RNA sequence: GAGGAAUACCGAUGGCGAAGGCAGCCUUCUGGCAUAAUACUGACACUGAGGCUCGAAAGCGUGGGUAGCAAACAGGAUUAGAUACCCUGGUAGUCCACGCCGUAAACGAUGUCUACUAGUCGUUGGGUCCGGACUUAGUGACGCAGCUAACGCAAUAAGUAGACCGCCUGGGGAGUACGGCCGCAAGGUUAAAACUCAAAUGAAUUGACGGGGGCCCGCACAAGCGGUGGAGCAUGUUGUUUAAU
């Protein structure tokens, strides 16, 4: 997640592009998933519920 | 002394630390939200990060840095406000990078809080 | 209320200046529905300050002191998931005028001059330069708003 | 620089395995499965009491290791208390080797094997034809008939039948006692009785309630004005006192 700010462009637009790049790169999601350890049974439950929801919709 | 610099924006959920170093990695200045009068809930806000970045930038600007590239790390809220503070303080940003430590399924995390 | 925004009542202007601002301040000074007593209190205050300062038209002076007393940022309680945050927000102009008038009356109600009209005139004079309990209350409110200055929810 | 553990992304009602389980990458050793055709054996099959094997995690023994996490434990908070939840540390354990243990909501709460019984849409591994079509072995979502107390199941049956095995017979007492057997131990396994109660249960229904969700209203709150609670007095009540109050 690296954004090289070009000439004369505002830091606001530069940080908007950086936020977009960082959201694409999955940075905050990955740092969230390490916040607490999650038991394999709860991971499997969460994934199975996600698959059921994704298939229904 | 130094014209090119790096601004590290280490931002946690509780605090955000804004250090400014040279290209090599030797710290020139730093500021924290907890070292700017804000404590507790106020300290973990984007505004406290804004004032911390303002203080650190204005302290390191006397060194001679005008060109700077930022290194954001952590999930805290001030990770976006500190960069705006640096940009509005007159710093010429070089690049915005997000170098946050991401293990590849390494050390076991602390247990989930039952609140 | 809970559904609609009532149409505000019309306030007829004061008889001796023709200004709804002075009429509303007379209402704020009023008690027990005594328009005559409130009007003579306010008029005594106004003539006292006018004769002391040598000003022909004191409605402009009252506007000046009112805009000087009016705050701009007030602290409002907000709830976000069980946290009571004292978020500073703007003050809508009607509430601005109401707060200014209420603060002026309540500050003039606690002074040491002999008559209430003298008290009100002294308070108007003091807030004209920028002193008095109305000014202290405005400064306190601004102090709290700036003391938070950290919640822009 | 040292070290240990786990292998982000891929990643998927995806895959493999009898189940328990099994995720970086590479080599070595090795099991099963799927598939097309030909050839071969010629009922060699199914199930299976006792028995044997394997069997998560925790735990145990000996010897190593020890980064993170973390029972116990220590301190800090919270609280009426707080041997908790939250915080800061933290040891066994988690890791390895070789053995024990033999238990889990070890679950699909659904024994294994065989045949037959509308259909529709996914996905995995093959195969054959002309991007589709078909056919296979899995793996999912629906949905007839049928079944079911109902929920629901429905070619991966809880349907229609058959073979063999396991098990149940009110709730507690109790998976407890005693006796065997197994185990280093923790314990496991097999498994009663007295006594006690007229219930205990399943599914669904209508309400009510939730420190469940959504939407809405009322001086309910919020924004304000004026009070009550402090004084004296009026009045009512309690208590007390009285012959009665």
């Amino acid at each position: 997640p690296a954004v090289k700010v070009k000439e004369n462009e505002p830091v606001d637009i530069a940080i908007r592009r950086f936020k977009r790049a960082c959201e694409k790169a999955g940075v905050l999601s990955d740092v969230r998933k390490r916040e607490f350890y999650e038991k394999p049974t709860q991971v499997r439950k969460r994934k199975k519920a996600a698959a059921v929801k994704r298939y229904k919709k | 002394s130094v014209s090119e610099g790096i601004a590290h924006i280490h931002a946690s959920f509780n605090n955000t630390i804004v250090t400014i170093t040279d290209r090599q990695g030797n710290a020139l200045a730093w500021a924290t939200s907890g070292g700017q009068g804000f404590r507790g809930s106020r300290k973990s806000t984007p505004f406290a990060a804004q004032v911390a970045a303002e203080v650190a930038g204005k302290a390191a600007q006397e060194y001679g840095v005008k060109n700077i590239d930022v290194l954001v790390k952590g999930p805290g809220p001030g990770r976006e406000s500190a960069v705006r503070a640096l940009g509005a303080l007159g710093y010429k940003v070089n690049s915005i990078s997000d170098v946050t430590p991401i293990p590849h399924n390494g050390c076991r995390a602390p247990k989930k809080r039952r609140v | 209320p809970r559904r609609r925004v009532v149409a505000t009542r019309e306030i007829l202007p004061d008889p001796k200046f023709g200004s709804q601002t002075i009429a509303k301040f007379i209402n704020h000074v009023m008690s027990h529905g005594k328009k005559s007593t409130a009007e003579r209190i306010v008029y005594g205050a106004l003539e006292t300050v006018a004769q002391k300062r040598n000003i022909e038209d004191p409605v402009a002076f009252f506007e000046d002191v009112l805009e000087n007393v009016r705050p701009m940022v007030e602290v409002k309680a907000r709830r976000v998931g069980g946290a009571t945050y004292q978020v500073p927000m703007e003050v809508r102009p009607s509430r601005r005028t109401a707060l200014a008038m209420r603060w002026l009356a309540e500050a003039a109600a606690k002074r040491s001059e002999k008559s209430m009209a003298l008290r009100l005139a002294g308070e108007l004079s003091d807030a004209s330069e920028g002193k008095g309990n109305a000014m202290k209350k405005r400064d306190e409110v601004h102090r709290m708003a700036d003391a938070n200055k950290a919640f822009s929810h």
